[PDB]
């Protein structure tokens, strides 16, 4: 029934790395933080 | 003689302190205003 | 991760016929090495 696309996706910083579309949250590469935290908690942990 | 077991490396110590600084640094956009409208602003804007 | 970390070196001649006494768990409050050996007896010196 619309006369344009009713689906609004929401953004953050958006727009391409060259080409390819790239977007990010708050969340994008927090990930590596917390691995390097995962990754001494893991190992000492088999020491202890 | 007694046991001496690792006593967790200053290799370790020295990922820890980069391990730490990592993860909040994406975490938290940047403040604009204390409480409510915080590091949300960026997608506050587009989302309206 | 990788790297040895801090435990006990010993020869292969003195730690024959220990391996209950080594296995990350308590099945012991002390440790056993081969005190004396055949041509030339030894005495501690802590040889470790």
């Amino acid at each position: 029934a619309g006369e344009h696309i009713p689906i609004v996706p929401v953004f953050g910083e958006w727009g391409f790395v060259e080409d390819k579309e790239v977007y990010e949250g708050v969340v994008r590469l927090t990930k590596d933080g917390q691995r390097l935290r995962n990754m001494i908690m893991s190992f000492n942990a088999d020491i202890v | 003689a007694y046991y001496e077991n690792p006593e967790v490396p200053q290799a370790n110590a020295y990922m820890l302190e980069a391990a730490t600084s990592a993860v909040k640094e994406v975490a938290t956009l940047g403040v604009d205003t204390e409480a409510v409208n915080g590091g949300q602003v960026a997608f506050d804007t587009v989302n309206q | 991760a990788r790297t040895p970390k801090k435990k006990p070196f010993f020869w292969p001649e003195q730690i024959a016929g220990f391996e209950h006494m080594y296995d990350g768990n308590d099945d012991y409050p002390y440790y056993l090495l081969n005190r004396t050996d055949e041509n030339s007896g030894d005495l501690p010196t802590q040889p470790l």
